[PDB]
RNA sequence: CCAGAGGGCGCCCGUGAUUUUUUACUGUGACUAAAAAAGUGUGACCAAAGCAGUCAUUCGACUUGAAUUAGAAAGCAUGGGAU
RNA sequence: UCUGCGCAUGGCUCAUUACAUCAGACGUAAUCUGCCGCAAAAAUCUUGCGGUCUCCGCAACAUUGGAUAACUUGGCGAAACGCCAAGCUAAUACAUGAACCAACCGGAUGUUCUCUGUUCCGGCGGCAGGGCAACCUGCUGCCAUGGGACGUCCAGCGAAUGAAUGAAAGUAAAACCAAUGCCUUCACCGGCAGUAACACUCAGAAGUGUUGAUUCAAUUCAUUCCGUGCGAAAGCCGGGUUUUUUUAUCCGGCGUCUUUUGACGAACAACUGCCCUAUCAGCCAGCGAUGGCCGUGUAGUGGACUGCCAUGGCGUUGACGGGAGCGGGGGA
């Protein structure tokens, strides 16, 4: 059982430094995996800057002033992965974490009624006792009584105001879809095709807007909406389009002349 | 299919509310001659919603009615013919017209199916009084409590139906 | 202690493994439980799953099942006729899975006579039913041959199924 | 039913543990083996089931066709080195390793053991396909899906 | 016995000190059944049925949805059949009039 | 709320091949810890370094930045069809 | 001081070590998993009082029981992170135990009576006659593809065994046999237009689990489990209302049992790769070497191990043995 983590062996999507400190926090197990998560203390301290020190993050959280999933937390360490709404009511602000283009955690700011919306990808379906069907998700949530049309790897729109599931969205056909992991993170596009290799990983080919096709694993597909004009949730800072190295450098210079 | 509001408006507040409640989701209300409207949504999301509502409508001073697609329905089941049935009446035989005798009135009827506990009987219009005795109760024959009740359907058509059925058989062959 | 490992054993090349590691508690044999006949005695042991498993000693009763009719009743284990593994086992009347055995047979008899409202159910069940001959002869006498299809050494319950024609005819001839 | 003593030579008997085939019926009579009760299992990666498994008699608990043994990640190919042993064959893979300094390849072979289902019996020099199953002996991890 | 307080019948052991006024040392009752404790237990009793009821209610709703879909399925596969049957046969035997 | 007509894709299964068919190699693409190295930006006074900071001018702005590449075999997908 | 949680992680060191270990890729349908997250939960005959036989009748925030430390008293021993006796007294420690509240789902049925089959091919019971006691004949009553009414017993989760389920995709003639529905007449006549299911209270309250692949998930039926499984912690702390506070007036925050599956990890297995040496060329099986068969054991797969049977397995593409060495990322 591991209870310690070193800064280098920790993700640098948390944007820790080589120098200053030796350890990084190992979060308590929860909805999300160690690599894909970002621990509370990291967010509050290094990004939002409502804390300058570890101890100050305990001060805020133990007390309680912070909610995720609309539930208040007294937890110092807790995962925050993907499609999680966090709300600090003291500020009155609602963040929705996502994957920004270029592999960065996005923190995107939402209207208040969008922060009751959430999207969870389904992993398995199975029948449990009493013939009661269950969809188990990638956040470990159990949706009792899902629709009879549910399949593995589809999204379920999930009301956090009161817990239930309205209409689903499938991974079928061309639909607006975004990537999770694999270093095509936050890049958005239509499904062009879904290749099958049975007994092995199923490739899928995505085509983003303004062309430039590419390939990513089925496992890394996470649906957004029916269409780009039917999206239920906001996009991060960049729209889900990447640009060439040359153009990055060019634009960096142009703005620096101001 | 789209539904038919009845018994409201006339309209004045009707018309106002009709264009006030568009959209999100709320149909649109096409007011007409007397006191009723057509309400146009095509999908048949509308037929499902209309059940659970009694919001998205107000009244000026009327009893609202949300009716399926055609204007009439409810007078037709209620009255003009009868038509009668009796349900506690399983299987295990009474026999024939002991049934009819018990309920009084004049003939014609059968029991069906295997299912279960009903028989069905055609008697005129005045049977409206007869059943309004035995549903009111009554409450026994054989080992089981009872009810009788109505809605119309055939006849009307059923005799001419089965006529054209026997006819059809010969035609086919 | 006792271990289950390939690291005290010769390779396919006839060479010998060399060690660098002291044995784990993850790998872990324990001494075999001996289920026989006599008074029931059950000594638990704690296991790695955080739960207990039960060491059957001296089970003289089992929950037996009759094939084809989807039933079962308890009855008493009397003798062991046969086993695949050894003759030695059979003589001590040890009970381990896939031993042929002998049972009281009484409840099965009782049941099959029940297999005015009642009376016509019988006549319907008598119809479209038959039984093997070698079965019925034994079942008349009040002894039967069965097999124990649960492992009693790690559950401390001995459950078995009753032999039917194809397989019965084999074990019979081995005696 | 009745015994088939062609199969049997054991002191334990052998039965198929998946499905009861020991019921007496006249529905196993006047038929070679087709009407007799069997268990059958598809392998869904494109390995078509043989006739033999489906209609057969043979009782084996270490082949995927008549047992709950399953086919998983790895699938490899290799020839037949020897047919020796009972229900166990010996496969020889051969491939090429590369060495950077000399810019030149070398031939290196893995001599491996496998459990060959009694359905198949490939001759020396034939090519075999083999899947990834749970351990079955000390050395044996594989099973024979198909034969060329 | 029962029906009678235990709360003023606890031992009162006077303890005495110089330069400070005397105190009385007496025990808590930790097995005392009180208003609060009893209230809580009542709430347990109530809610323990409620959840289980509501689960069942959800089930009844869900199963109805399955039913509605299979209903409209039936309705179509009866409809199409009954329509095509009579229309077909009619057309056939009417074509023999002009033939 | 189209009889008929050939159908046209999608999905799953069954059947059929005179002998289906592969691999090296190559192009492209997936999948792959950080530190280290190559590298982009930046006057820590310069510099080894660091991932910082910089600007109006106040009761914040930059949607602040923290790019990107390589990383033996072996395994993965898909083009090519000379050797 | 009792109770709960953690102390197995971090830290430090390279001795063993060459089919080991490790790195990239891969599987665990062969398994375990506290804390954490989303969740699930209808078995339970109890408590109090009165009479009274250990039996009944009522009443129902359930009103449960017994010890042990600190402590006190006597102390012991050269010392000891050494210890003793007696008396005390706590619980979210320990041991008991929850009727009513209570839905829904079936099977086994009963010497309960109510419709019933306007007949005889069968069975059962009783009586009489004959009898080789095996059996035959005559008469009477009941039942025969049916449903109601009433009574009784088993029914939950987890685990064991047997059995069933966990669809299917090789054209459309039109009775031939029994059951049975609908249409139809008056009929137990004729006839096949209609048709999810449907001889009840529900005329849709699952006819349909996920997987490339399952003996898996789950459902049903029959027997089970005996402590080694299942308390609403018989738990704690607050916010008020509302004066009479001290009250079944309501709500909040914590805490725990069991079941369920994601996460954090644990434990196995394998594809590919790795320094020198032949003046190290044969190595392996009594006592497991290679495999098959049946069991045993383990959380689990397996010669991991017992018994039985078979005679294999590896090698100049360097086995086996010896020497040097923790492996990799990486340094020069």
């Amino acid at each position: 059982t591991k209870k310690h983590l070193k800064r280098l062996y920790a993700p640098k999507d948390w944007m820790l430094s080589k120098l200053t400190g030796v350890f990084a926090p190992r979060p308590r197990a929860g909805p999300h995996k160690l690599r894909e998560c970002m621990t509370l203390m990291i967010i509050i301290r290094n990004r939002l800057k409502y804390a300058l020190n570890a101890a100050e993050a305990q001060m805020i959280l133990r007390q309680g002033l912070v909610c995720v999933d609309g539930k208040p937390r007294k937890d110092t360490k807790y995962p925050v992965g993907f499609m999680d709404v966090v709300e600090i009511p003291r500020t009155g602000d609602r963040f929705r974490i996502l994957y920004d283009v270029k592999g960065r955690f996005a923190l995107v700011k939402v209207g208040e009624a969008e922060g009751n919306i959430k999207l969870l990808k389904v992993e398995n379906v199975y029948t449990s006792t009493g013939r009661i069907p269950v969809a188990m998700t990638h956040d470990g949530h159990r949706i009792r009584y899902p629709d009879p049309r549910t399949h593995r790897g589809d999204t379920l729109v999930y009301n956090l105001k009161e817990k239930k599931v309205v209409d689903l969205i499938k991974s079928s056909n061309g639909k607006v879809v975004m990537v999770t992991g694999g270093a095509n993170r936050g890049r958005i596009g239509e499904i062009m095709s879904i290749e099958r290799h049975p007994g092995a990983f199923d490739i899928a080919r995505l085509k983003d807007a303004a062309g430039h096709e590419f390939a990513t694993r089925a496992s890394n597909i996470f649906v957004i909406g029916k269409d780009m004009q039917s999206v239920p949730v906001t996009l991060p800072k960049q729209q889900g389009l990447r640009i060439n190295v040359i153009q990055e450098r060019e634009e960096k210079l142009i703005a620096a002349e101001a | 299919n789209g539904l038919y509001v009845k018994n409201w408006g006339q309209g004045s507040v009707d018309d106002a509310r009709a264009l006030f409640g568009t959209a999100g989701k709320v149909v649109g209300v096409r007011v007409r001659r007397r006191r009723y409207a057509i309400i146009f949504f095509e999908n048949a999301a509308a037929v499902k919603k209309a059940i659970d509502l009694f919001n998205g409508k107000e009244f000026m001073g009327n009893v609202l009615s949300v009716v399926p697609a055609k204007t009439t329905p409810k007078p037709d089941p209620h009255a003009n013919s009868s038509v009668v049935f009796v349900s506690p009446i399983f299987r295990a035989s009474t026999t024939k017209k002991q049934i009819l005798e018990l309920f009084s009135g004049m003939k014609v009827l059968r029991l069906r199916t295997y299912r279960n506990n009903y028989a069905y009987v055609y008697l005129d219009t005045p049977a409206a009084a007869q059943r309004a005795v035995k549903e009111k109760n009554g409450a026994e024959f054989r080992g089981k409590q009872l009810r009788v009740a109505l809605s119309t359907r055939s006849l009307a058509k059923d005799r001419a139906r089965a006529e054209r059925a026997r006819l059809l058989m010969a035609a086919q062959k | 202690g006792i271990v289950r490992s390939r690291l005290h054993k010769r390779k396919i090349t006839g060479g010998k493994t060399k060690i660098h590691r002291k044995r784990m508690k993850a790998e872990l044999g324990r001494l075999p439980a001996h289920t026989k006949l006599g008074a029931r005695r059950v000594s638990p042991v704690r296991a790695r799953g955080g739960n207990f498993k039960l060491r059957g000693l001296r089970l003289d009763t089992g929950n037996f099942a009759w094939s084809t009719e989807a039933i079962a009743q308890r009855a008493r284990i009397l003798d062991v006729v046969y086993n695949a593994t050894s003759n030695e086992l059979v003589r001590t009347k040890t009970l381990v899975k896939n031993c042929i055995v002998v049972v009281d047979a009484a409840p099965f008899k009782l049941w099959y006579a029940k297999h005015d409202e009642l009376k016509r159910k019988w006549m319907l069940r008598r119809e479209n039913h038959k039984i093997e001959k070698a079965v019925a002869d034994q079942l008349k006498e009040g002894r039967l041959l069965a097999r124990i299809t649960s492992r009693p050494g790690q559950t401390a319950r001995a459950d078995g199924a009753l032999l039917e024609g194809a397989e019965l005819q084999f074990y019979l001839k081995k005696l | 039913h009745s015994v088939d003593l062609t199969l049997q030579h054991e002191k334990a008997y052998q039965r198929q543990t998946a499905v009861n085939e020991n019921s007496h019926n006249p529905n196993k009579k006047h038929v070679n083996m087709s009407g007799h009760i069997r268990y059958s299992k598809k392998i869904g990666l494109g390995f078509k089931t043989p006739k033999s498994a489906i209609n057969g008699k043979y009782i084996d608990r270490k082949c995927p066709f008549t047992s709950d043994v399953s086919i998983r990640g790895r699938i490899l190919r290799g020839v037949v080195h020897s047919t020796k042993m009972k229900r166990s064959i010996v496969i020889r893979r051969d491939y090429l390793h590369f060495i950077r300094k000399y810019q030149r390849y070398q031939k290196r072979h893995r001599s491996l053991t496998v459990h060959c289902s009694p359905c198949f019996d490939p001759k020396p020099g034939d090519e075999v396909i083999v899947g990834q199953c749970r351990p079955l002996s000390k050395t044996i991890r594989y099973n024979v899906l198909e034969v060329v | 016995s029962r029906g009678d307080d235990v709360r003023k019948y606890v031992i009162r052991r006077k303890v005495v000190k110089e330069g400070k006024k005397d105190r009385f040392k007496a025990p808590k009752i930790q097995r005392l059944i009180t208003t609060a404790v009893k209230a809580r237990r009542a709430k347990k009793a109530k809610v323990a049925i409620e959840k289980v009821r509501k689960s069942a209610e959800e089930r009844r709703a869900y199963l109805h949805l399955i039913g509605t879909r299979r209903r409209a399925a039936r309705q179509r596969n009866s409809a199409r059949r009954h329509a095509h049957k009579v229309a077909a046969q009619k057309q056939a035997l009417a074509l023999f009039k002009g033939k």
